């Protein structure tokens, strides 16, 4: 066997190359890797947000344009990467006209915001905005009702997925002292959270600890 | 003497046992909620939802 290489076509989507494998290993290995990568990979997402001047998620906030709850819906698309942490509180502040981007928030030293140019809302009047939000981590996907007294705190569904789609296809290799070898590549499109090689390493570690029930 | 009215707001989720139809005239009920890793997928990587 040989260690996998990686080609970087795009900074958000990479691909790994695994070679060589015997007959009957490549299809089941790619299927198991796709199943583990799309089943449960731990990442970070948003949690319940404590908003200052908004009572509940159906009011009319002054200065902010055209929505209240759709700001909370569009705030789920941000990417959170943390180093040695599982709970962090962030808060943003903006005043005056202009749009509100994801990079305009006040982050921590370890908390880094990926693709911060994503739009959140729009401010049309000279007003303040302070939304204190939390970041939790876990595995799989948990809704708002399964996780959970202050009336000023609103719940929000946590749907973390560091990868979006994983595809793979086998091909024919070229080794002289044999007849055919199964060479395969794996397309991994991540949402700016974790690298594709580290995702492959964590998926292989999860499958190795899952295959320890027999030995 | 006194009459009060309280307005509630409930977000209805999607669950097995819900009737859902199309525009071409194919009415039916939903069956199961399968995870995305156990769904058919094309050569590009797009997973079929329905």
């Amino acid at each position: 066997p040989r260690g996998p290489q990686i080609e970087r076509l795009t900074d958000n989507r990479a691909k790994v190359v695994i070679e060589p494998l015997e007959r009957g290993y490549g299809h089941t290995l790619g299927n198991a890797l796709r199943r583990v990568l799309l089943s449960s990979i731990p990442g970070f997402a948003i949690t319940e947000v404590e908003i200052d001047g908004v009572l509940h998620e159906y009011t009319t906030v002054e200065g902010l344009q055209e929505d209240v709850l759709d700001v909370l819906l569009n705030l789920k698309d941000v990417a959170i990467r943390m180093h040695s942490g599982d709970s962090a509180t962030l808060s943003l502040s903006k005043q005056g006209p202009g749009t509100v981007t994801a990079a305009d928030i006040r982050t921590d030293h370890n908390v880094e915001i990926i693709n911060g140019d994503h739009v959140i809302c729009h401010l049309t009047k000279d007003t303040a905005l302070n939304m204190r939000l939390k970041i939790e981590r876990g595995f799989g996907y948990q809704p708002a009702a399964a996780r959970r007294r202050t009336i000023g705190r609103l719940m929000l569904d946590a749907s973390f997925s560091p990868v979006r789609r994983v595809a793979y296809a086998v091909e024919a290799a070229r080794v002289e002292q044999r007849t055919d070898l199964d060479k395969l590549v794996i397309d991994i499109e991540t949402n700016g959270t974790i690298d594709a090689e580290e995702a492959v390493r964590t998926a292989a570690d999860i499958l190795s600890d899952q295959l320890s029930v027999f030995g | 003497l006194k009459m009060v009215k309280v307005f509630l707001a409930v977000k209805r989720r999607i669950q097995p046992g819900d009737k859902m139809a199309g525009r071409h005239g194919n009415k039916g009920v939903v069956s199961n909620v399968v995870p995305v890793e156990d769904m058919p997928y094309m050569a590009t990587g797009e997973s079929v939802d329905i």
